């Protein structure tokens, strides 16, 4: 496949990693009696470990000669779950914070003491604003084609140079 | 305060219990609208059933009898397996198509208030009190819209309904009267 | 008669794409002016009216047309029909491409900047009124056939988008699964 | 107690409560849906 | 003297020989140059493909190389023609 | 020019508040003063100073 990689369910070296990770925890398990808390903890760890290899095998990830999963970010839609889909997710949450935080500064600006409300949050007002950023791509778009997103060039102070 | 009832005899009965105590005048309209819808539907159904029973299908009346056009669904085979067991032989594609037209009509009866669709509203025009009067305005080459026409239409509606219900029942199981 | 009969008699610009380039001072001439957007819409429409009719006239069987110039290559689908024709007929393909290249270059060579409202021509006005039409017709008809050309351009652009989507997403437009 | 409420609205107290709620948000999701390298789950 | 304002540059930028010339001649010349460049490239490619003509760099020919050099000339001439047309020439 | 209470924009380039807005407080009527206009601001500069004197050709009026 891409870059001469093989899928992880068919990699001979990915399977060896699964065995040696389980063998290491089994040889630690043998020094304890079967009902005790260290034996139940290591038994639960080998279940977590065994479920970690099974998950990847059917995942659809690509392995190398090293036996480790690789990620593809060319833009292929077949490997979307690797970068695109968690990427769109992060953009939604990061742009949500920046939008909401900016709404707050603009709101408390027209006031006697704007600086007072940055060290001591008006929580009822802040709480209201935080959840209005769920539709930010629409709200950031309405202000771009209004004139309320970016200011004019005669409103920004500039260094003597330019 | 509704429209004309039975011509031979009249009886409103179950009408003041909802258009005065339970509901109001808005419910009256709605009820009439529903009645008219059902009536028309029943009429069309009746005609279809009649045609099917008679024999005037594509094979008898035109040069084309191949409905499926890929699923090998001829009209002869559908006309030899009754009316109730024929609707189930209709290809999914066709079913989808039919659902489309009806959906469109219903939507129109819902959005396009009077002459044109309404762009801004809390709810659809027909979803409000007295949203659907019953008349869609579809009057191509309209001959008349008098006080007699409406009554006649209504009568034909209920009659049609009863007729088709009876027909279905008889195809399915022993009815009562002759056909 | 107005061009807006299907959107309520008002200019359909949701997403305000004509107002951009004027909303802010921040990209100086990086979005197209009204004159450039008007020629792009006419040009995309005229290429779509020809291309839809092309894929419709060469489709064999089905509803189809199956009409075929004698001597040209028989190809079933429109998706590969260019590259077959490009390899087999170099002289005819090169003369069509040169004709398109000159006429499309002449469109802008005599007039000013289009991207900025500095063109001095009406958008869509290529010197192809050979029939002498609009010199014989009156102003109500001439303004009317412009709107006729526009909406038929617009119906064909949506058609070409359907024709693209059915081959990239196999269940996209369902009215063509059946229609073939 | 309107002065304790203004004390609970000061920026470092709100920052630790917000972070405590948000670290524990991520810890809880990693407790039920662990080892999610990607969407494959 | 070289600096210019407005939509199009003055005729003097083209040079002493070019400014005197009419737009039509320049456009025709540019088209001819383009034709020569493409034909030469195609011929060179054919020679490269051909057996017994490509050994020890035999495919390279002086005339084809001249046409290849001529592609840039075709671009410049067309630009000059546009400028000439703009200056009402 | 401005009056008392007018909102102006600073046009001095080496000022901290170039292209920035603020409020006229006092205009010295005596024209021997080169910079007759006290203009106050709500944000401080790097030396934590809140006001400055200006000439009439260095301030613009907003509305
Ligand atoms: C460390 C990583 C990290 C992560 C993962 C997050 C994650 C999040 N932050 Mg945080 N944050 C962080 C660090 C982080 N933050 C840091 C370092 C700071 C600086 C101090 C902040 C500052 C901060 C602020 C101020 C805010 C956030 C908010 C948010 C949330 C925005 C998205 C959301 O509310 O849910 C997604 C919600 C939806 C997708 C709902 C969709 C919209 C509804 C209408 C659809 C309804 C669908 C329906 C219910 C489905 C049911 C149907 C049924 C049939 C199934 C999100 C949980 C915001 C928040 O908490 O929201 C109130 C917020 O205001 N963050
Ligand atoms: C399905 C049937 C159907 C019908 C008949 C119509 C008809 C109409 N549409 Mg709608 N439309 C439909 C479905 C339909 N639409 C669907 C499915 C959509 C997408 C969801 C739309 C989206 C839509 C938009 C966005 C717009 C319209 C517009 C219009 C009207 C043209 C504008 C105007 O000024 O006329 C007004 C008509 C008159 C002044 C004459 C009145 C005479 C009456 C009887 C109407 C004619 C009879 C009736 C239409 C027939 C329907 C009966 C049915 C059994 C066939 C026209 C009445 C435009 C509009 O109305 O607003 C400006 C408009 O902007 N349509
Ligand atoms: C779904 C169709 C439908 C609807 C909505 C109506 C609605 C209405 N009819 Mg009506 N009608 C129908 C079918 C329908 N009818 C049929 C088939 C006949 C022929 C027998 C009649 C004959 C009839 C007469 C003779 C008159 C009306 C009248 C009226 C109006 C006042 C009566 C009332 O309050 O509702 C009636 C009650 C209901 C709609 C309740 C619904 C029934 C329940 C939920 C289920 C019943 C199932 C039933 C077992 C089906 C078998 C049929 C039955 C005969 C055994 C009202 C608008 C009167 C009118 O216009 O105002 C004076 C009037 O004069 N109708
Ligand atoms: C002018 C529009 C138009 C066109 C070109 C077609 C074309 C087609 N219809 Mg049709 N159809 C139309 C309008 C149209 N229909 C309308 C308005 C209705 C009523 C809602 C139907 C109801 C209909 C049915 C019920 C069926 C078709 C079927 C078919 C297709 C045969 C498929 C092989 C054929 C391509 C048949 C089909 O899809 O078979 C697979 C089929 O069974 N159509
Ligand atoms: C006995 C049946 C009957 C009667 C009296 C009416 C009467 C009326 N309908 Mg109507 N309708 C009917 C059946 C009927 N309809 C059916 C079955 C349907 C469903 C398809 C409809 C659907 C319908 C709509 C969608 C609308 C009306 C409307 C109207 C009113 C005025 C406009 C109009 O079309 O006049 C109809 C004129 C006549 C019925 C007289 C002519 C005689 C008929 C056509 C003979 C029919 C024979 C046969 C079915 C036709 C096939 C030809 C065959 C002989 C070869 C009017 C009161 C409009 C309305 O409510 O506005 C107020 C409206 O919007 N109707
Ligand atoms: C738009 C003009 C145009 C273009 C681009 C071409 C291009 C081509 N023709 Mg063609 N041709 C044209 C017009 C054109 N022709 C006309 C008007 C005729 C007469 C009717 C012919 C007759 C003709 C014949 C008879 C044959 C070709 C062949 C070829 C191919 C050359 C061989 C090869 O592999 O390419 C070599 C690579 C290149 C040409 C690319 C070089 C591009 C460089 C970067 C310079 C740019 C070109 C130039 C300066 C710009 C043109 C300006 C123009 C818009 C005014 C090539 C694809 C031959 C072939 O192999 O068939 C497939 C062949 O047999 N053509
Ligand atoms: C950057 C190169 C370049 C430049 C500056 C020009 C400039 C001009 N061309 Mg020309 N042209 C070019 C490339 C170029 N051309 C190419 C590649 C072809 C195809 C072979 C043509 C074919 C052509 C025709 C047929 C005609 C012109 C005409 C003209 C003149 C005005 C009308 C016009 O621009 O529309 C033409 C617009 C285009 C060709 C758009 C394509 C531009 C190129 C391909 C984009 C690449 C630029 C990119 C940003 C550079 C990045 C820098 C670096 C990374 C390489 C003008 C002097 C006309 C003329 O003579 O004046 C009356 C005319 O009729 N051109
Ligand atoms: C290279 C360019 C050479 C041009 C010569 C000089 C041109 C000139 O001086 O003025 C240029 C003239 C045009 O004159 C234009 O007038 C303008 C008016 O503002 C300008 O002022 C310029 O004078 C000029 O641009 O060119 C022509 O009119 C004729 C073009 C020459 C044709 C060359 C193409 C040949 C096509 C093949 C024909 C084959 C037909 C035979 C088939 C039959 C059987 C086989
Ligand atoms: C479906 C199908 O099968 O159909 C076929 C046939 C069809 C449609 C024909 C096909 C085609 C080929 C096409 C479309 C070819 C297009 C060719 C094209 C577009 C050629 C423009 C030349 C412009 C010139 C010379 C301009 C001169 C301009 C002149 C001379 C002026 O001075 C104009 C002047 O204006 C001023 C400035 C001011 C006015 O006061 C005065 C006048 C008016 C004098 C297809 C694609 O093959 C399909
Ligand atoms: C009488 C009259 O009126 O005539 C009319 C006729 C007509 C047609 C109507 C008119 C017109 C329009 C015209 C003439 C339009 C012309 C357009 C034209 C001719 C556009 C060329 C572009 C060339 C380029 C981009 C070259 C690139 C060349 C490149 C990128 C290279 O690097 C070449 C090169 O790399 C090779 C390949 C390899 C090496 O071996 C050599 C080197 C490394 C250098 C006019 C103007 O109205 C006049």
């Amino acid at each position: 496949d891409i870059s001469g990689l093989t899928p992880c369910k068919e990699s001979k070296q990915f399977a060896k990693r699964e065995k040696q990770a389980l063998k290491k925890l089994q040889a630690s398990l043998k020094l304890y009696a079967d009902d005790s808390a260290p034996a139940l903890a290591i038994k639960a760890t080998m279940e977590k470990t065994k479920k970690r290899f099974d998950n990847y095998g059917k995942y659809g990830l690509l392995c190398g000669s090293d036996g480790l999963p690789h990620l593809i970010v060319s833009g292929d839609q077949r490997h979307w779950g690797e970068f695109i889909t968690p990427g769109i997710l992060f953009l939604y949450i990061a742009g949500w914070i920046g939008w909401v935080g900016r709404s707050y500064l603009i709101a408390i600006r027209d006031e006697k003491k704007p600086t007072q409300k940055e060290i001591i949050i008006d929580v009822p007002l802040a709480s209201r604003l935080l959840f209005r950023g769920f539709s930010w791509p629409v709200a950031a778009y309405r202000e771009l084609l209004n004139g309320e997103l970016v200011d004019a060039a005669a409103a920004a102070a500039a260094a003597a140079a330019a | 305060t509704p429209l004309g009832g039975e011509p031979v005899f009249i009886g409103e009965n179950y009408w003041d219990k909802l258009t005065l105590e339970y509901g109001s005048e808005a419910t009256g309209t709605y009820l009439r609208a529903a009645e008219l819808k059902h009536g028309r539907s029943a009429m069309l159904a009746v005609t279809g059933f009649a045609f099917h029973k008679l024999g005037l299908t594509l094979n008898n009346i035109s040069p084309h009898e191949y409905l499926s056009i890929r699923d090998n669904i001829k009209f002869a085979d559908l006309a030899a397996m009754s009316p109730i067991e024929a609707v189930k032989h209709i290809p999914a594609e066709g079913m989808a198509q039919i659902f489309a037209a009806i959906a469109a009509v219903e939507i129109y009866e819902l959005t396009h208030r009077n002459g044109k669709l309404a762009y801004d509203e809390s709810v659809a025009p027909g979803l409000q009190p007295g949203g659907l009067t019953g008349d869609l305005g579809w009057n191509p080459l309209n001959i008349k819209v008098t006080d007699r026409r409406r009554l006649s239409e209504l009568q034909n509606g209920r009659a049609a309904m009863f007729a088709i219900s009876a027909w279905v029942a008889a195809e399915a199981i022993p009815g009562s009267v002759p056909i | 008669a107005t061009g807006f009969e299907e959107v309520g008699g008002k200019p359909w610009d949701p997403l305000s794409l004509g107002k951009l380039e004027d909303a802010n001072d921040t990209f100086p001439n990086m979005f197209p002016k009204s004159q450039y957007l008007q020629e792009s819409e006419i040009k995309h429409g005229r290429m779509s009216m020809l291309a839809w009719t092309g894929v419709w006239a060469t489709h064999v069987g089905g509803m189809g047309l199956g009409m075929h110039i004698p001597g040209m290559p028989v190809e079933s689908d429109w998706t590969k029909a260019l590259g077959v024709f490009a390899a087999e007929q170099p002289a005819l393909f090169g003369a069509i491409l040169l004709f398109i290249s000159i006429a499309e270059g002449e469109s802008v060579g005599h007039s000013g900047d289009n991207w900025r409202n500095m063109s001095t021509k009406e958008p869509g006005n290529l010197g192809f009124d050979w029939m002498g039409l609009t010199r014989k017709l009156s102003e109500e008809q001439v303004a009317r056939y412009k709107i006729v050309e526009l909406k038929n351009g617009r119906a064909a652009m949506i058609a070409m988008a359907s024709l693209f989507a059915m081959e990239a997403i196999p269940g996209s437009v369902p009215i063509m699964n059946v229609f073939n | 107690m309107r002065d304790l409420k203004t004390y609970l609205s000061v920026a470092p107290v709100a920052s630790t409560l917000w972070f405590a709620a948000l670290a524990g948000l991520l810890i809880e999701i990693n407790r039920l849906f662990p080892d999610a390298l990607t969407f494959p789950f | 003297d070289m600096t210019w304002e407005g939509e199009y540059p003055p005729s003097k930028v083209l040079g002493p020989i070019m400014s005197k010339m009419p737009s039509g001649l320049l456009g025709l010349i540019s088209i001819a140059c383009a034709a020569v460049c493409v034909y030469s490239i195609a011929q060179s490619g054919v020679l490269q493909q051909q057996p017994g003509a490509y050994e020890n760099g035999s495919w390279v020919k002086w005339y084809y190389v001249l046409g290849s050099f001529g592609g840039p000339l075709a671009w410049g001439t067309h630009v000059a023609s546009w400028i000439q047309r703009k200056n009402g020439m | 020019g401005p009056k008392r209470g007018a909102k102006v924009k600073i046009l001095r380039k080496e000022s901290y508040w170039y292209k920035g807005t603020g409020s006229v407080v006092a205009v010295d009527q005596d024209p021997n003063t080169r910079y007759p206009v006290v203009v106050r601001f709500n944000k401080v500069n790097y030396a934590n100073v809140s006001t400055n004197n200006y000439a009439l050709d260095e301030i613009q009026e907003v509305e």
